[PDB]
């Protein structure tokens, strides 16, 4: 398919690796009882192994010569061959939660600078104000692009600068 | 009790509680959704 | 003031200027007088078409059981020939009612402005305009001599009764599967074993 | 002024104003006046239905024996259908009840006949209509109201006694009184059941099961059947 | 003056005696702040009222289970109701969430803004969803027989009785749970066993409560 | 006044004359998106456009989907209508999408420059004869002229009522379209079929039983 990679459900080293992990787990399994808790834990392990290999073969991942899933990081090639779930949807999910954390921290900083003890509200966290901003932070991309377009996202050149500049 | 809540509002206690919540949330998600790599 | 429920507190905007003003508005739908004007005119129009509907459902069935091109039930009037398909009759109906309906609406928008005949410009309705109550050629037999406080009230009472009757005919027909005078004949044959609860539980 | 306990004190909201006022309110359910008007009306209505009920059960057992009043609704027969009788009772009782309730909530607002505008009911008090409802009065209302509430309280107690005696013995009130006269020491509620910290015994229910009427299969349970002695 | 939970010790400064059931019992000082004490008063009343309703259900169904009526025992009652009726479990749980969340959220925002649910925004109702005190919502719906607006000292007596019966039913429900966890039986069966052998059938013979 | 929660505090940006005079104001901004008045103007416009296209879309779902259960209008399911129509059609869907992108982009840019400047699209000379009838009507998002032919917006004593009916029917149609998408992914049948199933057995056929919407139970 992409880059000479076969799909994992078509790959043979993928099936060999699945069979090898089952072989190691059953060689460890064959030295216990039946209803014993080590045997129960190893059968749960084998169930999770089979479920994991079936889910990775179901998700349409691409395997190499080693039988291991390879990820495709190109928006157009991923959206063309059905691989947006591995890099593209995770990167927009990450950027949503990372801007969430950063915007809630920025709103807490701006809220606590407007008092007579900003360092005291930085050492001892104002929990109601922090939870208020943490719930209100869900509209952070809209609020961020609005603060961008008003010219209030950015401080002017009243910043601290060195002698050189 | 007010002073005990101020002590619980201090920085390392909130870092401990919040990282316990975040780590437990990720642990719970990895238990009920075992081994996620995509989507 | 004859109440719909004696002793109850009636809405203050209802004053007896409307025909059949009995103070019945539990949902307070007539608070705005503009909406009350629209609802009064719509009550008149739905009531008069329902009176014509109940007459046109009763009288052919009242004549089908006694001693005449068809004795077909009222809800099977579409499956009859009528010298033409029903689509052409739909088109004719919509043209003539487009004319008449928009003429009534222009009277309701501007009262005293839809009175004279457009082609034969000597013919004219008189200046007793009263939107919803035209007069003139629409009262050809010289009635309205009475105050009409009484005749308007009889008109809205028979109209409300026929609106309830037509909501009847739709409901009774959709439940029993049959014709309303045969439903009344069953309720006269055995009223004690043929009730709404009897048939509903016989489902 | 006689009391429910001679020597005690009545509650402060009970003075002797209403008929049948003997100072009996341990829970204090009439300290609100707006509540007490509703409960006076409800007491009168429960008392009148219970008096008519005890009269019906007594005259029914006297006139027509081998018909058990707890099963008259089962073993009655009529060409009048059950849903037809229930529909007539539904509409006519909804009418009468809503007229009386409107007189309650608006005092003296449904006095006039709706069909015949000549006839108007005179001014009165709530619960005691008068007029055509009372064509004939023997004596004075200041004692007849007391007699009415006393007979009505006694008949409410009589009706719950009829229901419990019918569920425990299985016979009518006159037949159960004949049983208590045939064996007074041996046929009492003390003589049928007892609870001791060792063991407890309850009387068997004489009303069998879900009653098979004409396809409805009415379930017929006994009242608080796990809590009888 | 007033009887304290622990005779000899003075009561704390935040527990004065104005509240019903005020015995000065706060050794962990969980209600020093007046807003937190207000919220805990209302939580105590809600837990108590659910425990009274629950314990009456336990007792009546267990009486009807020992006397041969066919009532289940309360640790099997939900399963046999769902399985013997035509009831699916998660839809009944979601309908419970809907109704209880509506009512509960009305209670929440009347705690927050104290007279605000009597504005008429719910269907047309005004002053019938106004509260009387903290956790005492007596109008026409919640106090229909109307005992809170006549004989105020007797109503204070009823507040005292309500708090005492609620604490008694909370420890009774903790009872029923612990009794079932130990013996694996119905609680009125346990009461029958204690009436049979008081000296020999008890928690010192269950073999669980004291494992020595 | 009326609110989405009785007893909750109304946000201070939704309690001003400019916010209270808008349409459908119930104080619902818990995420605080409209604290900026320029943002609230832009979001008013975005709500109006999503309302109107959601009503038109949900009407195109429901009325063919209701009438296809009656006799006439054999119309496919709304998640199959694009395929059935493009089999019936003459053009490929790419060319049809390109034509609708150009034709929508023109009109959209007209609305965009009207949002930027209210008295903008009435330049004398910029249009052949459109230019006189392409100003606003003193309230942005509510144009006049060829839009609104029948003159229903002429009487001032009906005007807030028409506004509030529009914003309620629009929000309800947006809920309807999100429902159409959700039900389609969960059940696999059409929305009229979902309504027929909830009417046939309400206590057993719902989102608590479909095995998708809450899978913990
Ligand atoms: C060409 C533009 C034009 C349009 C859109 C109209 C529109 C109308 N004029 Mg018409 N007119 C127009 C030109 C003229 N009219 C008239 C003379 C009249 C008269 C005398 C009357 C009308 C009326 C009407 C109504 C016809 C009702 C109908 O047929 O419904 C058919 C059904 C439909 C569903 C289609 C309508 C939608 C309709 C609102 C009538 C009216 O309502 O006046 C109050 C009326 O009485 N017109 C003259 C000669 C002076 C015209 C000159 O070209
Ligand atoms: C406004 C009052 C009105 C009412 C209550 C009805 C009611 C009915 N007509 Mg209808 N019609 C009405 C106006 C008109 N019909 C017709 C022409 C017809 C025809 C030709 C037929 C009906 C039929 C019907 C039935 C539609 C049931 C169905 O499954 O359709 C869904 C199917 C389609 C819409 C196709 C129902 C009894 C049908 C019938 O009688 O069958 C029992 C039928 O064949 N109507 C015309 C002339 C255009 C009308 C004028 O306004
Ligand atoms: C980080 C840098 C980067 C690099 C090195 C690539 C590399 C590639 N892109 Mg990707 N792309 C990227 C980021 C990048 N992309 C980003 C950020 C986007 C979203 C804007 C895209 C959206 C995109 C689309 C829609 C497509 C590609 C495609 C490609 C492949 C061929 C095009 C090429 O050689 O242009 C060199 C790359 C750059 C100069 C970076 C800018 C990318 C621009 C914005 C898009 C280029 C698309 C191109 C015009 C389409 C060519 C069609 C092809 C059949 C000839 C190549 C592997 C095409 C493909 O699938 O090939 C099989 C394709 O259709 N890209
Ligand atoms: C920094 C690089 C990096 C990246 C990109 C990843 C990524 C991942 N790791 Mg790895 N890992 C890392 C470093 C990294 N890890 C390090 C440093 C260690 C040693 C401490 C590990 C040890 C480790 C273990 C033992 C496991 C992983 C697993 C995973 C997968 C977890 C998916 C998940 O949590 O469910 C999804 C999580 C969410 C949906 C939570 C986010 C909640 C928001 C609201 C979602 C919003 C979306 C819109 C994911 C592919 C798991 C796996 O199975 O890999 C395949 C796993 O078992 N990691
Ligand atoms: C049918 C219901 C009923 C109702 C609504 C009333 C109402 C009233 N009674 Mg009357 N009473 C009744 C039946 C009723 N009574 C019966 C059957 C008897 C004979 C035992 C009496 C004997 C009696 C006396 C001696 C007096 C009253 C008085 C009153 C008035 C004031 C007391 C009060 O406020 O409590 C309101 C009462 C209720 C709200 C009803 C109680 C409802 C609870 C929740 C049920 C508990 C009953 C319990 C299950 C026992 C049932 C019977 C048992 C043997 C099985 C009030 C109008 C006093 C009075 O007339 O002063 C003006 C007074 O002195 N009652
Ligand atoms: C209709 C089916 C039905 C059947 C077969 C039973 C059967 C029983 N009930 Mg139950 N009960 C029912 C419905 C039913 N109940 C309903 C709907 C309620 C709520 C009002 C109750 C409230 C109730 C209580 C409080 C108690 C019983 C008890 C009992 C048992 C003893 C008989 C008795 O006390 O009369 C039934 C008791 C009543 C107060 C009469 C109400 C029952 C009628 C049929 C309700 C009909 C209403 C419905 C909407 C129509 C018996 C097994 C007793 C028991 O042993 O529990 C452990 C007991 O203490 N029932
Ligand atoms: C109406 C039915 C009924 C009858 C006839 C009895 C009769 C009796 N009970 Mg019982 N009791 C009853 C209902 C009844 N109880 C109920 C429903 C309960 C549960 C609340 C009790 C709880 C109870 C206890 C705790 C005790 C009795 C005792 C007694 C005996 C009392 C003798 C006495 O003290 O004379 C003078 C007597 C046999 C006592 C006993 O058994 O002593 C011999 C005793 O200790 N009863
Ligand atoms: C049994 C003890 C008990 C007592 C003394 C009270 C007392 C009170 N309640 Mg409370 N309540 C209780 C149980 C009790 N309640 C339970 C279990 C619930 C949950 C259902 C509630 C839910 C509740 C609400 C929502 C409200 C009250 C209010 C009140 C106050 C005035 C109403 C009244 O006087 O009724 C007196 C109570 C009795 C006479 C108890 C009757 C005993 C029954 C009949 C036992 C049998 C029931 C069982 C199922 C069988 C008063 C302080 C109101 C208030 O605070 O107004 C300002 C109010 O709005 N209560
Ligand atoms: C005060 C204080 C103070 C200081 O500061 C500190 C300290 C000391 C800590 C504190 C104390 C505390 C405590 C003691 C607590 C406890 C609690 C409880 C027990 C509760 C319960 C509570 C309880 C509850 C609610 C309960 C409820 C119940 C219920 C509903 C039930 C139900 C049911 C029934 C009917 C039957 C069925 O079949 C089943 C069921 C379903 C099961
Ligand atoms: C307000 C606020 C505020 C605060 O602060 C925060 C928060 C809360 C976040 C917020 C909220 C939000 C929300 C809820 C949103 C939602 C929305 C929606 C739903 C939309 C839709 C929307 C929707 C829409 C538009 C839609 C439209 C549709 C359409 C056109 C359709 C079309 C069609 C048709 C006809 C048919 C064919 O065959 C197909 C198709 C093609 C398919």
């Amino acid at each position: 398919d992409i880059a000479g990679l076969t799909p994992c459900s078509e790959s043979k080293a993928y099936a060999k690796l699945e069979k090898k992990e089952l072989k190691t787990l059953e060689k460890r399994l064959k030295q216990y009882e039946a209803d014993s808790a080590p045997a129960v834990a190893l059968k749960a392990t084998m169930e999770r192994t089979k479920a994991r290999f079936a889910n990775y073969a179901k998700a349409g991942l691409l395997c190499g010569n080693d039988g291991l899933p390879h990820l495709i990081a190109d928006p157009g090639l991923a959206l063309k061959y059905g691989h947006a779930g591995e890099v593209f949807i995770p990167t927009f999910g990450f950027l949503y939660v990372a801007g969430y954390i950063g915007y809630v921290g920025r709103q807490y900083l701006i809220a606590v600078k407007g008092e007579a003890k900003p360092t005291d509200k930085e050492i001892i966290i104002d929990v109601p104000l922090a939870t208020k901003l943490a719930w209100q932070g869900a509209g952070w991309p809209l609020a961020a692009v609005q603060e961008l377009q008003r010219g209030t996202l950015l401080e002017k050149e009243e910043n601290i600068t060195v002698s050189p500049r | 009790m007010k002073d005990f809540t101020t002590y619980l509002s201090t920085a390392p206690v909130i870092a401990t509680i919040w990282f316990t919540f975040t780590a437990g949330l990720l642990i719970e998600i990895n238990r009920y959704f075992p081994d996620p790599l995509v989507f | 003031l004859p109440s719909w429920m004696p002793g109850a507190d009636l809405p203050g905007y209802l004053n007896g200027t409307l025909p059949g003003d009995f103070g019945f508005d539990p949902l307070y739908l007539g608070q705005d007088p503009v909406k009350l004007k629209w609802y009064a005119q719509a009550e008149l129009m739905n009531a008069r078409f329902a009176m014509l509907a109940v007459a046109g459902i009763l009288v052919p069935e009242l004549l089908s059981n006694i001693g005449p091109g068809a004795g077909v039930a009222w809800y099977d009037a579409g499956k009859f020939e009528y010298f033409a398909p029903a689509s052409s009759l739909f088109g004719v109906q919509m043209l003539l009612f487009a004319w008449v309906e928009i003429r009534r609406y222009q009277d309701f928008v501007k009262p005293g402005s839809a009175n004279q005949d457009p082609i034969f410009t000597n013919n004219k309705l008189p200046d007793g305009n009263e939107p919803g109550y035209p007069g003139g050629i629409f009262d050809p037999f010289g009635w309205s001599k009475g105050d009409i406080k009484s005749l308007k009230l009889k008109e809205i009472k028979n109209g409300r009764l026929a609106m309830l009757a037509f909501a009847g005919f739709i409901g009774q027909a959709y439940t029993t599967g049959t014709t309303p005078l045969k439903n009344l004949s069953t309720h006269l044959a055995d009223p004690w074993s043929t009730t709404v609860w009897q048939n509903d539980l016989a489902r | 002024r006689p009391l429910w306990l001679p020597g005690s004190t009545p509650p402060a909201h009970l003075k002797g104003d209403l008929p049948g006022d003997f100072g009996f309110d341990p829970l204090g359910l009439g300290a609100n006046a707006e509540s007490l008007k509703w409960f006076k009306e409800s007491e009168l209505v429960h008392s009148r239905w219970a008096m008519a009920a005890v009269a019906g059960i007594l005259v029914q057992e006297i006139v027509r024996p081998d018909v058990f009043w707890y099963n008259a609704g089962k073993e009655v027969e009529s060409p009048l259908g059950p849903l037809g009788l229930l529909a007539v009772e539904f509409f006519l009782m909804h009418w009468v009840e809503v007229r009386r309730w409107q007189d309650l909530r608006k005092p003296g607002s449904v006095d006039q006949d709706p069909i015949f505008s000549q006839y108007k009911l005179p001014p009165h008090e709530v619960g005691y209509p008068g007029g055509v409802f009372a064509p004939f009065i023997p004596g004075d209302l200041a004692e007849l109201k007391v007699k009415e509430i006393k007979n009505g309280r006694l008949a409410m107690l009589a009706f719950v006694g009829f229901v419990m005696a019918a569920q425990v013995t299985g016979k009518g009130p006159i037949a159960a009184l004949q049983e208590h006269l045939a064996d007074p020491w041996g046929t009492t509620i003390f003589s049928k059941a007892a609870v001791v910290p060792g063991q407890a015994v309850a009387p068997p229910c004489k009303i069998p099961a879900s009653v098979s009427y004409k396809g409805i299969e009415i379930p017929t349970p006994c009242f608080l059947q796990g809590l009888w002695p | 003056v007033r009887p304290v939970w622990f005779p000899g010790n003075p009561p704390p400064a935040h527990l004065d005696g104005s509240l019903a059931g005020d015995y000065g019992f706060d050794p962990l000082f969980l209600g020093q702040e007046p807003q937190t004490l207000k919220w805990y008063v209302q939580a105590e009343l809600v837990h108590g009222r659910f425990a009274m309703l629950g314990a009456a259900g336990i007792i009546l169904t267990s009486i009807g289970a020992k006397v041969g009526l066919g009532f289940p025992e309360w640790y099997d009652a939900g399963k046999v109701v769902v399985e013997k009726n035509n009831i699916d479990f998660p839809t009944l749980m979601v309908i419970q969430f809907y109704l209880m969340g509506w009512a509960e959220t009305k209670r929440w925002y009347d705690f927050k803004n104290p007279g605000s649910q009597a504005d008429g925004s719910f269907l047309g109702f005004t002053e019938e969803f106004k509260g009387l005190e903290n956790g005492y919502p007596g109008g026409r719906f919640f106090d229909p027989m109307g005992l809170s607006r006549g004989d105020a000292a007797k109503y204070q007596e009823y507040k005292q009785k309500e708090v005492k019966n609620g604490r008694l039913a909370m420890i009774a429900c903790l009872g029923f749970a612990a009794q079932y966890a130990a013996t694996g039986k119905g609680p009125l069966d346990n009461l029958a066993d204690h009436l049979a052998d008081p000296n020999h059938v008890n928690f010192a013979t269950n073999g669980v409560s004291i494992p020595i | 006044r009326q609110s989405w929660l009785p007893g909750s505090q109304i946000p201070a940006h939704l309690d001003t004359p400019a916010a209270q005079a808008l349409a459908g104001n119930f104080g619902f901004d818990p995420l605080g998106l409209g604290k900026d008045p320029v943002a609230l103007r832009w979001y008013q416009q975005a709500e109006l456009i999503h309302c109107r296209t959601a009503m038109a879309g949900v009407a195109g779902i429901l009325i063919p989907g209701l009438l296809t259960k009656a006799g006439a209008l054999n119309v496919p399911e709304w998640y199959d209508a694009g395929k059935v129509a493009i089999e019936n059609s003459f053009a490929p869907w790419g060319s049809l999408l390109a034509v609708q992108l150009f034709l929508c982009g023109f009109v959209e840019a007209k609305r965009w420059q009207d949002i930027r400047k209210p008295g903008s699209q009435g330049e004398p000379g910029s249009f052949l004869g459109f230019e006189a009838s392409l100003k606003g009507t003193s309230e942005l998002g509510y144009p006049g002229g060829p839009f609104d032919p029948l003159g229903l917006s002429k009487e001032a004593d009906k005007w807030a009522d028409w506004k509030l009916k529009e914003v309620k029917n629009g929000r309800l149609a947006m809920l309807a379209f999100l429902g159409f998408v959700a039900q389609k992914y969960a059940t696999g049948a059409g929305p009229v079929d979902n309504l027929a199933a909830h009417l046939k057995d309400p206590w057993h056929v719902n989102y608590a039983t479909n095995g998708v919407s809450l899978p913990f139970l």
